[PDB]
DNA sequence: CATCCGTGAGTCCAGG
């Protein structure tokens, strides 16, 4: 839903208002309509409120960076002259309430309330396009008002007591309707550790199993469990059938519950559940008592200790380069360095010293919002600051903002925050550009066959082989493997498969993949799959949206291009390395690739680096000419050893990156092939959005770099 | 908008027109903080546009030299002793000096404390120098900083970011029906107004001979008599309310330059740019959810937060080819019901309440003698009824708009009025609209903690003290500690204690945290007012100490405590909540961003010229646009005939919309679109 | 494990009284003058000027030849005018004064049922050669109702419609002691307190408070 | 199993789905049937041999959309790519 | 008192002494 | 050319374009909503667009 | 427009909505409500216990499936109505293999079981089961800790009360739009009570009561008000 | 591997 302004209402319904006033006879003709309707006449607002009965309408919040942006609402109407909107697709829209503006249009056509009502409504999409993440879920407020009630407290009044002397057992009640009482007369805390029997909620899988032998629960089957009265009444919302939660909720947990409800639950279950998590909060973010003060808000009590310990470190080296023995970039490389470290010592003060009561420290370690680093910086310190050139200023600034800052310290912090301003002014300007290329480039490319057929897909890492023994998840699992088809059947040690061919991955198909042992899967991939135009379903897979098959029609490009240019804002390689990427420039790196694989001859000269590679097969010596300020890249040996620099005597494969710095992916063309510059490209831009914490699923880097290759050359004619 | 926006104003430094710079020509250079700044331009006050750094504030001490620098007051220090002897710096000369900042501290006859001070020094590198060296000093701490900068309570607190949206808004508010000085001040608020102009300031001393609302007469010593006219109820450049009051009483005794009436948003004299509100700390029923705002009734139902704003509509009768517009009260086709509202020349009378549709200033011009339809010929036969070749041009108000007329200015070219060639009659009608603040209207304080006003609870509803006061405005927690703005938070503590009134304990002696606090505040009445200058004011140990010294209500009872914070019962459950939530009182300003100009809607309307699309804006009843950007929404959903409609029958198929009409009031299906006129333009442009 | 018919004590004071209740249910104390408290400030019946008209005026924003306020300043004092009607229908009051001197609720001059509470309210500051005459409508109601309704009904173009704050109730709380003691000596003790406008008293007030909520309750009583 | 479906989130879109080949193949679907209830109920007033009327009952003032939505629920109706 | 130069309603300020020059 | 053209450099693809004789087919989803014809994704393309939809036949008026 | 009263359905519980409440009353009667029907109606219930083979509580009843625990919430769980305001006192015996019921218990006069086939607990052979069961009447929820001398020290356990015969009350507020206005509330009220009394007769006894209080208010004056 | 001309540099709103 959405609340339409009744006057907004009756302009975009104009001419349909009119239809049912000379219908009703309030009118004798259109032309009279008209005037009742312009005149605002009392009769109209009963008539509006027929006419926009469920007919969808669309919101709209510049800039629409994804597809999302647009999103359609049963319009409900409303006094007052604001448009009124859901608490969760604020995610989606990034829109906050400081005055942000909404564009609305009223879908005409038969197809197009279809359109939205089926394809764009927003209780149908959930989840982001991007990495299939739940967007629509508790955010602020919410999450802090759950988070509240799921907490447990040790001593809280109520709690669960065991018989001994004269008195038995204090705390256990018969029904959640008991506990309720309780708290209303006021001996029971919502917080507070007790023992419940339950009717209506079925036990965890593993309790379950214990008392029941998996006999299939029922409403009505009773069992007792060691919880709080809260998190009983966070559990009638998930609701039945769905296993109890005996955990407090931080946001990366209720992001699984909901990811979990994505996947097994449908669409208006989630829908509906959502909607009753977003009501808990809020009655309970009230109720949570978070709340800012000047108290609140407390400076270390080893402030003035810590700080003087450093600038005492600190004069040692002023005086240290006052003898000169220091050279000036080693003297402000080191002084970095001491603030680095006493703003840390700073921080852990804090932390301790601060109660898990302490408001400010609720919201931040409860991922309702905000970082420590803020936290930091309000009572702690600010610490460096950045100079025009982008280096970090050799004077700390020792100040909280609760103290105050001193004059000069406040103006090269606005120095720093103004240039901060101007760059993210910039990057937006970037980042859209960036968008609108990836949008060209791969807008033909469509979802038009259900499956290509090739049996060609490319090698995944499941998972990293552990020195001493075991497996351990690899980590680009989520990003590279979890929404990918297999192409392959993946099996074990024996001849057992554990996954078939034509077989979406899913989260336990991993699991089973993963306990098998099995530690590399091939699966379908738009870079593989040949189909005339655009691609096939089989191959893309899994829609991160709807959470099955990519629908036969899919502007998959498009999308991918959104789910790119979309967050590539949050940058500092940085964002020019993910144009020079797509861009496929020569990099400014440059770093040399082995022409053939050999025994590597290092011959490093102090004016110059030379590489010599002696050909593993046979062959002759190929040799190259490095500039000494890059250095040689800490490859992954035979020796299962990464943190092993390159010295003379090692061997590397074909191709093999020599240095460190950015390989030229057009050399990477003409060395190792078509298949793996689509591959180095790929890592390499994720490897950026990486560093900034940004998953995209490898799919949609891998639309557009498709889009790369799809032309050759004529050598001759 | 109000007295400030003007005066910052003339303050403005902009590096933009004919021989400077363009905005796409500016790198990130120009833009950011120089050290040169200091003292001379403001380094927080700048757009949050793409106009960023390009646009700047002179600074509050800064004045401009013969040849078009920008010199700065320090003050002399001849052999580590301050001299009150000031001489002006440029910018490269103050580089060829050091300079102490304001704030080291000074020997009752000028001399340093200790040897090695904080010392300013050229490329704004700073260092520990000796006193022998110390040339010159700061003026005061404010010295950096702006007019508009100074005007925010513990500015040191707030991250220049908040800071800079602080002191850009302040000029966004809107003056309200009649303003209050705020509890908390930085001293700014008084020379701001004065300045501003926009304040009424006697020329030479005397006493009121008399006093009315109209004006203020003043006799002087001499003999002479000067007096000053009020300005009332006028239309500014942005349709906000300049009006101005007397302030004194009739034969009071008044000196030169002080102020004897005061204009929008000024308080006896001083920047009275908002409300001092009753605030509470708490998320709320997730109605204040991402910085939305909750309000009380009571500013509803007390005007609190109510403006006046003024509208000026214009129409004029030209000579036409058949013949020329006449302004009459003769219309065609119109009831008598209509044109009730209106005098016998056509124009509306003054006093006459209009809304939006009704008719202003009727106008009729001759319409071209083309051969009327062959069938309304015949339905002008069978009614027998001859057509006027006379349409209606008239001034209707428009959408939106609504009020009471509160003026009629009429030219006439007869009552020999000079008018443009071509003119005839020429008619203004003003109205004014008494708006209370509603749902979506944006709120704001001063540390750039804005947000639109979410639910206006019943007065009831509000969130109340134990004595059963409710509470005014209740604002989110949780977008407090991320936007590092906890001046907000320091205002509201010193909020309090200016309300309730304080008393320090002076049995055993002074105590050690009121030390440094001068002997007029010992002691605070109910509703004192006080000054918090930036780089001085209140510090953080005095603020604590002045929460224990708050003075009971009339009950007796204290109603907050040391912390700052109190009980409150929720309204709606009558239950207490359960922790202590952060009381007091917060200076809050209404900006110029209302829903009554914000909203807009259009089903079909005027359409462009050549590219025969809607036109744009709320001005001319324009449709919204669907950009490139969007139609990417559209696409990756894949909404084909949505995204087509959208472009072709909602937009430039000029026989399309006609038949989408026809379609929706007959009541029928949507017919298949046809060529969008845009595209045929292309080929023509091609062609 | 105990039974006692409640009680509804009272300790005066001219403009506010506290009134006492017990003994009461543990824990239904606070939830229960709260719903007295919200029965006050919304729905208490009284009376407030609804609209005026100035000779020479006819909109609310000009000004008086020789009066020191504005009309709308002068609307403005009117605000806190406390008015008690008899009348169900709507009463015309007038005020007229002239010469120099000021001028105040006292100079009102109330009709056939209609008393003024608070004389030495200041309404304008009228100046040499300073006349005002003015004629105040005064209806009955409860709560809030804001002028804008009045100017649509057919009101003539002199008439300058004033919002109408009917309410006659000021400030109200409560507090609660409830004897906690593990006994079957717990119960709530309220003592709640109004404080009005001189226009009611503050159990007159509590009064139509009750006889509003009785008749609210007893639907619960009707049998299907 | 959920809480009854209110407004435009009735009929449930999972069960709709699931008679269906994919989400834009719903859209078409009941568009064009919702053309035809429409062109039945302007026909039906001058000319016969209109499409066939709602296959289920007209609820209040139901919009053309949401009575084909809800009979493509009902199973009653085919469905031809 | 903060600005005791016009005829101005007297403001307290927390202050260090500011006798530079007025605005 | 009608996707380039909208692209970037217009002036550099028409020339080209034109000299080179080029027919464009608005096969594209650019190329189609310049022209307004339905975009050949999604709800576009003949898969879905060409729909035919009956009353079952076991359905009759009452 | 007078308000109305409705009624949704289910044997053991049901909702109700009253509508339209005049701007802000819909809180005005929610939570007062509420506390009322949890609170101030008056039933009977458990207060003490009394056990034959225990001397201490962490060791089971020799015979007996379920645990010393899991029995007193069976027992908590039990409906009664008792006529007399003194304390009255029944008996359960049962010996042998078999499913000890509330329709085993020995009641005294004026005292009623309401859900005599509530289970209780699973005796087996060589199973015995002697308990006395103590028997008051109050208001709302009592604890264990008040109840800690009403029994033989020989073995006397207490049992948290639970008097109120209304067992779960929850409550929301929407808006209904009477004539133009959409600001007038909607209120909706669940109440789920024991096998004793219907719930639309625990709301009539819960709305009589408070008629009560109000009138102590409106007896003064009786001033003015409309429906 | 470094120069000279030409082409790019987020969206929506607003106003004068
Ligand atoms: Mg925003
Ligand atoms: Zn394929």
């Amino acid at each position: 839903q959405c609340g339409l302004p009744k006057l907004m209402a009756l302009e975009l319904f104009k001419p349909f208002v009119m239809k049912r006033l000379v219908d009703l006879n309030h009118a004798q003709n259109i032309k009279s309509a008209k005037r009742m309707v312009e005149r605002q006449r009392p009769q109209v607002w009963d008539v509006l409120e027929e006419v926009i009965a469920e007919h969808p309408v669309l919101l709209n919040r510049a800039p629409t960076l994804h597809r999302l942006g647009i999103q359609a609402f049963e319009p409900m109407l409303v006094e007052g002259k604001a448009i009124q909107l859901h608490p969760l697709v604020c995610e989606a829209f990034n829109a906050d309430f400081d005055g942000d503006q909404m564009a609305v249009h009223l879908p005409l056509s038969a197809e197009a309330q279809a359109e939205a009502r089926i394809l764009m409504l927003s209780s149908n999409n959930i989840l982001s396009p991007a990495s299939g993440r739940p967007l629509a879920m508790p955010r602020l407020d919410m999450v802090t008002g759950l988070y509240y009630l799921t907490t447990e407290v040790p001593g809280d009044t109520g709690e669960y007591q065991p018989a001994s002397g004269d008195h038995p057992e204090t705390g256990v009640y018969s029904s959640p309707a008991e506990a309720i009482m309780a708290a209303d007369r006021g001996v029971l805390s919502v917080r507070a550790k007790i023992k419940v029997r339950l009717t209506q909620l079925r036990p965890p899988v593993e309790i379950e199993a214990e008392l029941f032998g998996h006999s299939g629960w029922q409403p009505g089957d009773a069992w007792m469990a060691e919880t709080t009265l809260g998190r009983v009444m966070f559990n009638e919302l998930l609701p039945l059938g769905y296993p109890f939660v005996n955990k407090q909720m931080h946001k990366k947990v209720q992001a699984a519950i909901i990811n979990d409800l994505a996947e097994r639950y449908p669409m208006i279950v989630v829908a509906q559940t959502v909607d009753k998590l977003k009501d808990a909060g809020f009655y309970w973010a009230t109720r949570s008592g978070v709340t800012v003060s000047m108290a609140d808000v407390l400076v270390p009590p080893r402030k003035k200790e810590i700080l003087d310990h450093y600038e005492e470190r600190a004069d040692k080296v002023e005086k240290q380069f006052q003898r000169g023995a220091l050279n000036h970039d080693e003297r402000n490389e080191a002084l970095v360095e001491i603030w680095k470290e006493a703003t840390d010592e700073v921080g852990q003060a804090l932390r301790e010293h601060y109660p898990d009561d302490n408001p400010i420290i609720t919201i931040v370690d409860s991922g309702a919002t905000g970082n420590f680093t803020q936290t930091r910086t309000l009572a702690g310190m600010k610490g460096l600051v950045t100079n025009p050139k982008g280096e970090f200023i050799p004077r700390p600034v020792k100040s909280s903002f609760r103290e105050g800052l001193t004059v000069l310290e406040y103006f090269i912090n606005t120095h720093g925050a103004r240039k901060g301003l101007a760059d993210t002014a910039l990057r937006t300007a970037d980042s859209g550009y960036l968008t609108r290329r990836l949008v060209d480039v791969s807008q033909d490319v469509i979802v038009r066959e259900h499956d290509c057929q090739t049996e060609r897909g490319i090698v995944v890492e499941l998972a990293e082989r552990a020195p001493d023994g075991t497996l351990i998840r690899d980590p680009y699992i989520e990003t590279s493997a979890y929404a990918r088809t297999l192409g392959t059947d993946a099996v074990d040690e024996a001849g057992n498969v554990i996954v078939e061919r034509g077989q979406d991955l899913g989260d336990p198909e991993i699991d089973a993949l993963l306990a098998a042992g099995i530690t590399q899967v091939k699966v379908r991939s738009v870079l593989t799959c040949a189909t005339s135009t655009g691609v096939c379903a089989t191959c893309y897979g899994r829609s991160m949206a709807t959470g099955k098959l990519v629908d036969i029609g899919e502007a998959v490009g498009i999308v991918a291009a959104q789910s790119i240019g979309e967050p590539g804002t949050q940058l500092t390689g940085g964002l020019p390395r993910v144009q020079e990427l797509f861009e496929a420039r020569v990099p400014r790196g440059k770093a040399p690739i082995a022409d053939v694989t050999g025994r590597v001859r290092l011959e490093d000269g102090e004016r110059f680096y030379k590489i010599t590679i002696v050909p593993d097969d046979g062959g002759e010596e190929v040799v190259y000419d490095k500039i000494s300020k890059r250095q040689r890249l800490r490859v992954f040996k035979h020796e299962d050893g990464s943190e092993r620099v390159l010295s003379d005597g090692d061997h590397v494969e074909v191709g093999q990156q020599l240095m460190e710095g950015s390989a030229d992916p057009h050399e990477v063309l003409r060395v190792q092939g078509p298949r793996e510059v689509q591959i180095h490209l790929v890592r390499e831009v994720q490897e950026v959005y990486r560093a900034q914490g940004v998953s995209i699923h490898d799919k949609h880097i891998e639309v557009i770099v498709r889009q790369m290759l799809r032309r050759v050359t004529i050598i001759d004619s | 908008n109000n007295p400030l926006s003007g005066l910052t104003h003339k303050r403005r430094l902009s590096a933009l027109g004919p021989g400077g710079l363009s905005r796409e020509r500016a790198g990130l250079e120009v833009r950011d903080v120089h050290p040169s700044h200091y003292g001379r331009m403001c380094p927080i006050e700048t757009p949050e546009g793409p106009n960023i750094g390009l646009i700047g504030s002179l600074s509050v001490y800064a004045r401009v030299n013969p040849f078009g620098f920008i010199e700065t007051p320090y003050r002399k220090v001849v052999d580590g002793v301050v001299s009150d002897e000031i001489v002006y710096l440029t910018a490269d000369e103050e580089d060829r000096h050091v300079v102490a900042q304001a704030n080291s501290p000074i020997d009752a006859d000028g001399r340093f404390v200790e040897p090695r001070v904080l010392v300013r020094r050229k490329a704004g590198e700073v260092e520990y120098v000796p006193s022998s060296e110390v040339d010159y000093m700061d003026v005061s701490p404010r010295q950096m900083v702006s007019v508009a900068t100074a005007m925010i309570p513990f500015l040191e607190h707030d991250d220049a970011n908040r800071a800079l949206m602080g002191a850009n808004m302040q000029r966004q508010a809107v003056p309200l029906v009649r303003s209050e000085a705020p509890l908390v001040g930085t001293g700014m608020e008084l020379r701001a107004a004065i300045d501003a102009g926009d304040v009424v300031v006697a020329e030479e001393s005397g006493v009121i001979e008399e006093v009315s609302a109209d004006y203020i007469t003043v006799m002087h010593d001499n003999g002479t008599r000067r007096t000053y006219r009020m300005r009332k109820f006028a239309r500014s450049n942005h349709g906000t309310c300049a009006n101005q009051c007397p302030i004194v009483d009739a034969g009071d005794r008044v000196e030169a330059g002080q102020v004897i009436a005061d204009g929008p948003c000024t308080d006896d004299g001083e920047m009275a740019l908002g409300k001092n509100l009753l605030v509470a700390i708490m998320p709320w029923e997730g109605h204040n959810y991402e910085d939305a705002i909750i309000l009380s009734n009571r500013l509803v139902e007390e005007d609190v937060l109510t403006s006046i704003h003024i509208e000026e509509h214009e129409i004029d009768a030209r000579d036409t080819k058949l013949g020329a517009e006449e302004i009459t009260r003769d219309i065609p086709n119109i009831s008598d019901e209509v044109l009730a509202d209106l005098d016998e020349r056509g124009i509306v009378r003054i006093g006459a309440e209009v809304r939006d549709g009704d008719i202003l200033v009727g106008k009729v011009t001759p319409k071209g003698e083309t051969e009327l339809t062959p069938e309304e010929r015949l339905l002008r036969a069978i009614f027998g009824e001859k057509a006027r070749e006379v349409r209606d041009t008239s001034l209707k108000v428009p959408h939106g708009e609504s009020g009471k007329v509160i003026g009629i200015r009429v030219f006439s070219r007869e009552d020999e009025d000079e008018l443009p060639a071509g003119v005839n009659e020429l008619v203004r009608v003003y109205v004014a609209q008494k708006r209370k603040i509603s749902d979506g209207d944006k709120l704001a304080g001063r540390h750039g903690n804005k947000g639109v006003i979410g639910k206006i609870l019943p007065v009831e509803d509000m969130p109340f003290l134990a004595d059963g006061t409710p509470v005014d405005i209740i604002l989110n927690t949780h977008g407090v500690p991320r936007r590092m703005n906890i001046g907000q938070i320091l205002e509201t503590h010193l909020g309090w204690c200016a309300h309730s009134g304080w008393k320090v304990d002076a049995a055993k002696g002074v105590p050690d945290w009121a030390a440094r606090l001068p002997d007029e505040l010992l002691e605070a009445q109910p509703n004192a007012i006080v000054s918090t200058p930036v780089f001085d004011g209140a510090q953080e140990a005095e603020l604590q100490g002045l929460l224990s010294c708050t003075l009971p209500n009339r009950d007796g009872d204290v109603l907050v405590d040391a912390d700052g914070k109190a009980m409150l019962f929720d309204g709606r459950s009558g239950e207490p909540f359960p922790y202590p939530v952060t009381v007091g009182y917060m200076y809050i300003m209404k900006l110029h961003h209302l829903v009554d100009d914000k909203i807009h809607a259009r089903s079909t309307g005027p359409y462009s010229m050549i590219t025969q699309q809607p036109l744009g804006g709320k001005a001319q009843f324009g449709g919204q646009r669907f950009g490139e950007m969007e139609c990417w929404a559209m696409q990756a959903y894949g909404a084909a005939y949505t995204l087509q409609e959208l472009l072709t029958i909602k937009s430039d198929d000029t026989v399309g919309r006609v038949k989408v009409y026809e379609a929706i009031v007959k009541g029928e299906n949507i017919p298949e679109p046809g060529i969008p006129e845009s595209f045929k333009v292309l080929l023509k442009e091609l062609q | 494990i105990s039974q006692r018919p409640t009680l509804s004590e009272d300790v005066l004071t001219d403009n506010r009284s506290q009134f006492v209740i017990e003994p009461l249910e543990p824990g239904f104390g606070y939830t229960l003058g709260n719903s007295l408290r919200r029965t006050l400030l919304s729905s208490i019946p009284g009376a407030a000027v609804t609209s005026i008209r100035i000779d020479g005026v006819l909109h609310e924003f000009t000004t008086v030849p020789g009066v020191k306020e504005d009309v709308t300043e002068i609307i403005l004092n009117l605000k806190s005018l406390v008015v008690s009607s008899e009348e169900d229908e709507p009463v015309t009051m007038y005020l007229r004064k002239q010469g120099p001197g000021e001028v105040t609720a006292g100079d009102i001059v109330p009709p056939a049922g209609v008393t003024v509470h608070n004389p030495g309210m200041h309404i304008a500051t009228l100046n040499d050669k300073g006349k005002l005459e003015v004629e105040l409508v005064v209806e009955r109601g409860r709560g809030y109702v804001p002028a804008v309704q009045n100017r649509a009904s057919g009101a003539e173009i002199g008439r300058i419609p004033v919002d109408s704050i009917y309410s006659p109730v000021l400030k109200v709380t409560y507090k609660v002691d409830a004897t906690r003691v593990e006994q079957r000596t717990d119960f709530d003790k309220l003592i709640l307190d109004v404080e009005t406008k001189n226009s009611i008293s503050p159990r007159d007030a509590l009064a139509s408070a009750g006889k509003t909520l009785v008749e609210l309750f007893g639907l619960a009583r009707e049998l299907n | 199993g959920y809480d009854t479906p209110l407004g435009i989130t009735n009929p449930p879109i999972d069960e709709l789905l699931d008679r269906v080949s994919s989400k834009y193949a719903l859209v078409i679907y009941a568009a064009k049937r919702a053309r035809q209830i429409n062109d039945y109920y302007n026909q039906l007033g001058e000319g016969i041999l209109e499409y066939v009327g709602p296959l289920v009952e007209p609820g209040l003032q139901e919009k053309p959309l949401s009575i084909a939505l809800r009979e493509i629920h009902a199973d009653l109706l085919e469905h031809t790519e | 008192s903060n600005n005791s130069v016009p005829g101005a309603p007297n403001r307290v300020s927390f202050a260090k002494l500011r006798e530079p020059l007025e605005v | 050319w009608l996707s380039a053209a909208s692209f970037q450099e217009t002036t550099r693809v028409l020339t080209d374009a034109a000299i080179n004789c080029r027919s464009d087919k608005l096969n594209g989803l650019k190329e189609n909503v310049i022209i307004g014809k339905l975009i050949p994704a999604g709800t576009g393309i003949n898969r879905y667009r060409n729909i035919a939809v009956q009353p079952t036949e076991e359905a009759r008026a009452a």
